[PDB]
């Protein structure tokens, strides 16, 4: 998704609230990097590091399903209309092709004489 | 509290106390297994087995039907009018209805 | 001159040599397999007299090695 | 000829000394697998019965050879796992494979439906023990209980279906005897009789509905990655749909019409999810849905051309997806995670295994005629004679079959792995030997695919 | 007799390095030299059967490797050596003869020098099968085989970013092109039991379903055209001799090649005649427009392939298969030079791929700059510079037809548009003051470069003499209109070059002209990265994540289970926790059980 | 040989009168390669054929004829129907490769003529249209999977349709 | 072609000498451009852009503030492009 | 910082100018016109007026923002060799080389063994020095330099050492 003007540097102010906002973000960024730094620069390790961010990322899609979907309301019901609905959509597509094909075999031949396979 | 539950050790053969191996422990067992009998089935089933598969023992009348068809074409063309199939495997059936 | 990039190479190249050693070991009857068409008769098509339908092999065609497998 | 030497593998592992075990189980299995390609291949116009109906002949099943091919192959990658634990735990879970192979030989060979049923469900018991135990991650039970309560929920309706046929029409037995079978008059009482015969082979052969049985079993790894190939053997192990639809209900195809469409949508939507998925084992788990769905479509058309591709796909998928799981296992025992993004780096770290990664991924695509092109092409050609609209949907599936395997390649063909320091040895002889024993049979089937694709061929 | 024997030799010579790829005999440093010597004698063995074809003789062979006996079919490794197939073999081999020996100079002293040649050999074989395809199943081995080997070639450099998607898209747009191709396979079997290409020449049925939804849809995957063409600029991310083959002769022909080989079907049906030119009309300008604004040495020539392919699509619509391959056989010599001689500049002045930074003068590198003059002018309508014998024959024949008038007018703008981007290599980069890419840049001519460009120079000039005179044509189109049709092919090149010279020099001098901020450019890329790289991958993945995975695959298809588990456990709890002990309570229920059997049930 | 029709005889004769130059480059290379690696290949082939000496003729082709009609014995019997269905499955496999010969007869016409295509031959075009049309009605095509029990129904359906049309006319 | 430690210092000095705005006699190499040599706030970024065009074109925006002295800029360009063994 | 935002805008302005112009003499001419625009407002320092100028600096620049600019040869992002011809091999897979093959070129193995012993011994001393830095949280922005000169190695040892080379 994109707006009329692409965001890259637009709408930015120094002020006082934004100055403390950068101080908050760099504090956590340095906190999570130093625990990596102590684990990276040692020869005694040998092994793939875990990191809590990536484990929770895989757990977000594979798990956390049944604790969710407790307020269904209407958004979940609209997904079922886009879910089992397309099966009903194609059900009348193939059926009209069958009424076209079956009638041609009995009266007014459409199948070629060269046809033999299947 | 875990007490005794906290027990984990990282194990890798690689090259340390193994030289070059696939099976864990014992250099004498490894060479005789992973390089001999592991590759003996690789030599018999794949190379000596390739002669069979479908080549050699005819296989469900694939080659037989070719020689059988050719002799029936030349015979039916010289005598009969219809070639091979026209009204086959049905002659004087007991009515329809 | 440089130290260059590093690959295991030793584990990789040994596998191809160990594979080829066992292909060539059973590649000897493959070489004999060509000479079996050369020395022994391959195939003949003729109308058979009414005496026996099957002897050693019931139907032998193309290769003589087909009849040798048909017996066992 | 096949049963008895396979049963004699059971006392072999228990009687042999503690240092050996694995050497005897692999070597003796390879010589028995040689005799399968020696005796079973002989057939006439209609394949003549073997002996008494304990185990019978093969008419359109060279899929037994695949089980004999994986008979030693499953023992190879299970060497790195189980080695840390006790000798009795090793001896048990080698014999559980032998017991699996014992029942699997019995399923394909025996030309029956009554005794075939008590071998189809009998394969579920050894796999249950294998899947529930030795699980690296948790939720073993959310896959173990799922393994029975999907299959047995659909297969127990065969007891009320199969016995109902023999009580009215002679006996099921040989199937070669089954010319007594009369066409169905199409009644509402006969509706649920057809459904009960199908539903057993609608769970193991995964659709879009009731498909959730499959990916749960693959993600939660049984032992390492070679016991995952036994679950692949159960997809093709549900081959009874080739026998029921052909004989028991040949006139019935009006009820097949919605079930083709249910498997047709299990092609676009099953491929869509397999693009943003994080687990590497899950990416093979959802690709296995689509390839087996192609067989499901082919069977229900009932044209003589579709079976030629259907039987070929059973052998094609069984040696390619199992090859893909071995590649997933080769990273699972080095990185110790099923994450795709974390384990990233071929050629720079894994030089010779990367070429095996190519050939396995290219087989998901339509390569120069190996078995996968041969297997798929007949189905596409059969669907057009069934209904012309199909290839508009089937062609879209051909686009995402590239995305099934190239996305596996791209997320492994990157010179990074900055966080990773392990995986020093790329392949310890047998690691690449597994990959060769999976691809070289497919390369030998290029010359002779007549042995593979054979339902009256 | 020798015609059938020597035809297999050309195929067997290319497979001999593949036989030596699996160890066999040791070859250190000489392995890239071994491929050069293999194709050298492969060219000589291909020249002899073509000399026989000019005289008399046409043979089509089968190797008796009939792997399919399934339902009234025989499918052997068949080799067709007829006209379009026969002439293309020594032309394509001579193109590879230089490019493979160019790979000795470019990509030198690399650890993966051996593997580079390995995939290029399979890239050569797969095309040669497609050229000699006599079966429709044999046709798939080549048409997919070239498209599957492109992944290892476009994505040859181990790119951490962008390079992997460049190889991915080349198959991705080809697989959307596959939708038609496999539909053309399935229609062929259902209508005709023969399945092979030998059938359709006899008992041909009039149907619009086959070539339109089929061969024309396959012509968008391969050959790019208008349908899907954003994979051409991405293909330049790979090495320079690799990008040369995929755009001059090999990958380019595969799409149009199908349409030439099936020529009786296009002649009988009139509805295919229109759509082949309707698709060809949009290709001529839209791709040529992208060549104007985009300023990258490799990427300028990348878009010029599809603009030349616009004329290649016209030949199908005009129902002339004879003139169709004649353009591509000369196109093989046009862009084997132009892609490679430009690549010589990139390697010399460090590693610059932009025309703005590059300023290689005619006096500085005389050997490479002279090839650029010959190469660029040959694409435009020149009387004897191999352009008249290929390009000009299409334009003259297009004027006299019952076909679309707007398509004819659109092609005439494209013929004048060829002079714009060709001068954007000369006037912009080669000619004038040097742009100075880097301080102290080493540029020198190598002995490997001399014995390759000079051998291509003979082929790029004498192509109009050998190919045109030897091949027997059918129906001459040039007769009417001395100025409106005959001169219009040459006048467009003259008026195009004059219009380009005035447009380029005005910005070159400029001084105080000042570049304007506002411009009406829908020309930067054609706005295909906004829809095929931004929108189409998003729409396939949003319907995968907002729908499918978070609705069907994990919730709603699983929702059948709690109906038999959670509701079962709810019904279970009403039979376990119920009745807090007490003999009283269980015996209170036994009072009702008898009343059910006596009153509520009719039985006694 | 025998079964294949083919053309009668090919002409193929060169005059070579216009332009001497170097006689003929195509003819000089043909004569050179006939002695270089064609005569040497003929000598090795003759040496291997002579070295065979003893050769086994063998049965080659099996008989198996008639064995009662399938559309005569019915009422579901294992002893009777089994051998009757074997005969039908044999003929079906033979009929598959009969079509292949007639298919290759049309292939031979397309290779030899090329430019003529449809203007000549005509006999092979007529032979293809007559057999395949009869093959569609009698053997499978619309009769799904191959079964001899269902094959009798396909013949009866054609017999009922022909009788209904004959009664009207 | 490979670059030497003495060669990279000479190449950077040649570009700095032809700056016109800066005096060639006043500054050699060791003197800082920030305080000792006459350079403006906008002039410092313009000098870095000219130096990148001559050598291997690689200059980070975040690392532009750290490099001010010509001796330090010659060392930073050689380290990033991997020069002198 | 306001000063860095002007520097980043000026660096982008010159590098985007080469996409429009063809010759180097016109590039030098238009650069002088750009300098005159900045120097008029550079002398005056304001918190409101200069910030409004920087927000308006994005305008006009965005009107001529995409003519496909020259993204350099070996440069992050853009086009033409970003990771190409720079795949190489990391130092993690150096010790993986087995004997017989490891015996070839003994000078490369002996020098690396002496360097690895120095890195292993200094790892314990660097770990105490890293926690010696005053922060009492974890870290602040960048890594701290070592104060001691006798022992050497400023915390990170494999950061600058072991890198890709073309």
């Amino acid at each position: 998704x994109x707006x009329x003007x692409x965001x890259x540097x637009x709408x930015x102010x120094x002020x006082x609230x934004x100055x403390x906002x950068q101080a908050e973000r760099l504090a956590i960024r340095s906190r999570l990097k130093r625990e990596y730094q102590l684990q990276y620069y040692d020869p005694s390790r040998r092994g793939v590091i875990e990191d809590p961010a990536l484990v929770r990322w895989t757990y977000a899609r594979s798990a956390n399903i049944y604790p969710n979907f407790r307020p269904n309301t209407k958004t979940s019901l609209l997904g079922a209309l886009f879910g089992i609905g397309p099966l009903v959509f194609w059900y009348y597509v193939f059926k009209t092709d069958r009424d076209r094909k079956e009638k041609l075999i009995q009266e007014g031949k459409l199948d070629r004489t060269f046809n033999i396979s299947y | 509290r875990w007490q005794e539950d906290p027990e984990p050790e990282d194990e890798n053969l690689y090259e340390k106390n193994p030289d070059s191996h696939g099976y864990d422990k014992d250099p004498a067992v490894d060479i005789w297994n992973m390089r001999v009998v592991f590759f003996f089935g690789f030599s018999i089933v794949l190379v000596l087995g390739s002669t069979f598969v479908a080549y050699l023992p005819d296989y469900r009348m694939q080659e037989w039907a070719r020689r059988e068809a050719e002799r029936l074409v030349k015979y039916r063309e010289a005598h009969g009018l219809p070639i091979m199939e026209s009204n086959c495997f049905d002659p004087s059936k007991i009515q329809l209805p | 001159r440089l130290f260059i990039i590093k690959p295991s190479g030793f584990y990789d190249k040994r596998f191809l040599k160990l594979l080829r050693f066992y292909i060539l070991l059973t590649g000897i009857p493959v070489a004999i397999g060509i000479t079996l068409i050369n020395v022994x008769x391959x195939x003949x098509x003729x109308x058979x007299x009414x005496x026996x339908x099957x002897x050693x092999x019931x139907x032998x065609x193309x290769x003589x090695x087909x009849x040798x497998x048909x017996x066992x | 000829k096949y049963i008895i030497p396979t049963i004699m593998l059971m006392p072999l592992t228990w009687l042999s000394k503690n240092n050996m075990i694995w050497v005897n189980s692999t070597a003796h299995s390879l010589l028995i697998s040689f005799t399968s390609l020696l005796l079973m291949n002989q057939f006439g116009d209609n394949s003549l019965n073997f002996s008494l109906l304990f185990f019978s002949d093969s008419l359109s099943t060279p899929l037994l050879i695949l089980t004999m091919w994986l008979l030693p192959l499953m023992l190879m990658a299970s060497q790195h796992h189980l080695s840390k634990e006790n000798l009795t735990r090793k001896k048990l879970f080698i014999t559980m494979l032998i017991s699996l192979q014992l029942f699997l030989i019995m399923t394909f060979t025996a030309m029956e439906l009554i005794l075939f049923y008590i071998l189809f469900e009998a394969t579920l018991v050894p796999t249950l023990i294998i899947i529930t135990r030795w699980g690296n991650q948790t939720e073993r039970l959310n896959a173990g209980l799922y393994f029975l309560f999907y299959t047995l929920a659909g297969s127990l309706p065969l007891l009320v279906a199969l016995i109902y046929i023999q009580n009215t029409v002679g006996s099921l037995n040989f199937l070669m005897l089954q010319y007594w079978v009369q066409p169905v008059h199409n009644s509402w009482s006969n509706v649920f009789m057809w459904l009960a015969c199908m539903m057993a082979f609608m769970v193991k052969m995964p659709l879009y509905g009731l498909h959730l049985w499959l990916p749960k079993a693959h993600v939660e790894a049984p032992i390492a990655g070679s016991m995952v190939l036994a679950a692949v053997l159960l997809k093709l192990g549900g081959y009874g749909m080739l026998r029921i639809t052909l004989i028991l209900n040949p006139m019935t195809d009006f009820m097949a019409y919605p079930f083709i469409m249910l498997s047709l949508w299990g092609m676009i939507m099953t491929s869509s999810i397999c693009l943003r998925q994080t687990d590497l084992k899950s990416l093979i788990a959802y690709s296995s849905v689509s390839h087996m769905a192609l067989v499901i479509v082919a069977i229900l058309i009932q044209t003589p051309w579709s079976y030629m591709g259907a039987t070929a796909l059973m052998i094609a998928h069984g040696l390619t997806s199992s090859m893909l799981f071995c590649l997933a296992n080769s990273n699972y025992e080095r990185i110790h995670s099923r994450t795709m993004i974390l384990a990233r780096g071929l050629q720079t770290l894994l030089p010779l295994m990367a070429t095996w990664w190519l050939l396995a991924s290219l087989t998901n695509l339509a390569l120069p005629p190996t078995i996968n092109l041969i297997g798929e092409l007949f189905v596409v050609m059969s669907t057009f004679s069934w209904s012309n609209i199909t290839i508009i949907l089937m062609g879209v599936n051909m686009v995402i079959t590239a995305l099934y395997s190239l996305y596996m390649l791209i997320m492994t063909q990157r010179g990074k792995y900055t966080y990773h320091i392990n995986n020093i040895s790329p392949s310890f002889t047998r690691e690449n030997a597994l990959m060769s024993l999976h691809i070289l049979p497919l390369l030998l089937l290029t010359l002779n695919p007549k042995i593979i694709l054979g339902p009256l061929y | 007799n020798m015609f059938s024997s020597l035809s297999l030799v050309t195929l067997l010579l290319l497979t001999m390095p593949i036989m030596m790829m699996s160890f066999n005999t040791y070859k250190p440093s000489n392995y890239p030299l071994y491929v050069k010597t293999a194709i050298s004698y492969a060219f000589i063995t291909s020249m002899i059967p073509t000399m026989m074809f000019i005289h008399s003789g046409q043979e089509l062979i089968i190797s008796n490797w009939h792997w399919l006996t399934i339902q009234t079919l025989k499918l052997s490794l068949s080799f067709k050596m007829d006209y379009f197939s026969m002439m293309f073999i020594p032309v394509a081999l001579f193109v590879t003869w230089s490019i493979m020996e160019f790979s000795m100079w470019y990509m030198y002293s690399d650890p993966n020098i051996n593997k580079f040649f390995k995939y290029l050999l399979l890239f050569l074989i797969t095309m040669l099968i497609l050229v000699t395809a006599n079966n429709l199943f044999q046709l798939f081995i080549g048409w997919e085989g070239v498209g599957i080997m492109s992944f290892l070639l476009i994505g040859w450099w181990y790119g951490r970013a962008d390079a992997n998607t460049a190889a991915l898209q080349a198959i991705l747009y080809n697989r959307i092109g596959d939708i038609g191709f496999i539909l053309a396979m399935a229609w062929f079997l259902t209508n005709l039991n023969t399945w092979d290409l030998q059938q359709i020449f006899m008992l041909n049925p009039s149907d619009s379903n086959m070539p339109l939804i089929g061969l024309a849809l396959a012509a968008t995957g391969k050959s790019a055209q208008f349908g899907l063409h954003p994979w051409l600029p991405s293909a330049m991310e790979g090495p320079t001799p690799v990008s040369a083959l995929l755009h001059s002769s090999t990958m380019v022909v595969a799409g149009i090649f199908l349409l030439i080989r099936f020529y009786p079907l296009t002649e009988n049906n009139k509805y295919i005649q229109s759509i082949t030119l309707c698709l060809g009309a949009i290709t001529t300008l839209f791709t040529a427009m992208c060549a104007l604004t985009q300023n990258d040495i490799k990427k300028i020539i990348a878009f010029s392939t599809s603009s030349q392919l616009g004329l290649m699509m016209v030949t199908i619509g005009i129902n002339q298969p004879y003139l169709a391959f004649l353009h591509i056989c000369t196109h093989a010599f046009f862009k084997a030079m132009l892609f490679m001689c430009s690549g010589s500049i990139i390697h010399s002045l460090n590693d610059e791929q932009d025309i703005r930074k590059m300023g290689g003068l005619f006096k500085a590198m005389p050997f490479t700059t002279t090839a650029l003059i010959v190469g660029s002018l040959a694409l435009t309508g020149m009387p004897f510079l191999t352009g008249f014998y290929s390009k000009d024959l299409i334009i003259e024949a297009a004027n006299t037809s019952y076909t679309n008038a707007w398509a004819l007018l659109m092609t005439l703008i494209a013929t004048s548009f060829t002079a714009i981007y060709s001068t954007r290599i000369i006037f912009f980069a080669l000619l004038g003051q040097p742009r100075f890419p880097t301080l102290v840049n080493i540029n020198e001519n190598n002995p490997l470069l001399i014995n390759s460009i000079k051998r291509l120079l003979i082929g790029s000039l004498f192509a109009g003499y050998i190919i045109s005179n030897n091949i027997p044509p059918t129906t001459i189109p040039q007769m009417t209109m001395p100025y409106y049709l005959k001169t219009t092919a040459l006048i467009v090149t003259i008026l195009g070059f004059i219009l380009a010279l005035e447009i380029s020099n005005m910005t070159k001098n400029l001084k105080y002209h000042y570049p304007s901020n506002a411009f009406k450019f829908s020309t930067l890329l054609g706005y295909f990265p906004t829809i095929m790289h931004r929108l189409a991958p998003y729409m396939n993945l949003s319907m995968s994540q907002k729908s499918a995975s978070s609705l069907l695959d994990l919730i709603w298809l699983e929702a059948i289970l709690p109906k038999t588990i959670s509701l079962a456990q709810m019904k279970a709890s009403t039979l376990v926790t119920n009745q807090k002990g007490l003999i009283k309570l269980y015996f209170l229920s036994f009072l009702i059980t008898i009343l059910i059997s006596m009153i509520l049930f009719n039985f006694h | 040989x025998x079964x294949x029709x083919x053309x009668x005889x090919x002409x193929x004769x060169x005059x070579x009168x216009x332009x001497x130059x170097x006689x003929x480059x195509x003819x000089x290379x043909x004569x050179x390669x006939x002695x270089x690696x064609x005569x040497x290949x003929x000598x090795x082939x003759x040496x291997x054929x002579x070295x065979x000496x003893x050769x086994x003729x063998x049965x080659x082709x099996x008989x198996x004829x008639x064995x009662x009609x399938x559309x005569x014995c019915q009422e579901k019997d294992v002893l009777c129907m089994f051998e009757a269905e074997m005969q039908w499955r044999r003929d079906y496999k033979v009929d598959q490769e009969i079509v292949n010969i007639i298919q290759e007869r049309l292939k031979a016409c397309q290779q030899r003529e090329g430019e003529s295509h449809r203007q000549n031959c005509a006999k092979e075009l007529e032979q293809f249209t007559q057999v395949v049309k009869a093959y569609q009605d009698r053997y499978x095509x619309x009769x799904x999977x191959x079964x001899x029990x269902x094959x009798x129904x396909x013949x009866x359906x054609x017999x009922x349709x022909x009788x209904x049309x004959x009664x009207x006319x | 072609p490979p670059l030497t430690l003495e060669g990279i210092k000479d190449r950077v000095l040649y570009v700095l000498k032809l700056y016109d705005k800066i005096d060639p006699e006043k500054l050699s190499v060791n003197s800082h451009f920030m305080k000792d040599l006459g350079l403006d706030s906008l002039d410092q970024v313009e000098i870095i852009m000219a130096m990148e065009d001559e050598f291997g074109f690689e200059i980070p925006d975040i690392d532009a503030e750290k490099l001010m002295c010509p001796q330090e800029i010659v060392d930073y360009i050689a380290d990033k492009k991997d020069v002198y063994e | 910082t306001h000063q860095q935002k002007v520097l980043r805008l000026y660096k982008r302005a010159l590098r985007h100018l080469e996409s429009w112009c063809i010759h180097r003499d016109k590039y030098r001419y238009f650069a002088c016109l750009l300098r005159a625009r900045f120097d008029e407002h550079k002398n005056e320092k304001d918190m409101v007026k200069a910030t409004q100028l920087l927000r308006e600096a994005e305008e006009e620049f965005w009107h001529g923002q995409h003519p496909q600019p020259y993204i350099f040869p070996e440069s992050p992002g853009g086009t033409s060799y970003e990771r190409y011809e720079c795949y190489k091999v990391p130092e993690w897979c150096l010790d993986d080389w087995h004997p017989s093959e490891k015996a070839m070129y003994p000078d490369y193995f002996a020098k690396r063994e002496q360097w690895k012993k120095l890195r292993r011994e200094s790892w314990e001393r660097e770990v105490x020095x890293x926690x010696x830095x005053x922060x009492x949280x974890x870290x602040x922005x960048x890594x701290x330099x070592x104060x001691x000169x006798x022992x050497x190695x400023x915390x990170x040892x494999x950061x600058x050492x072991x890198x890709x080379x073309x």
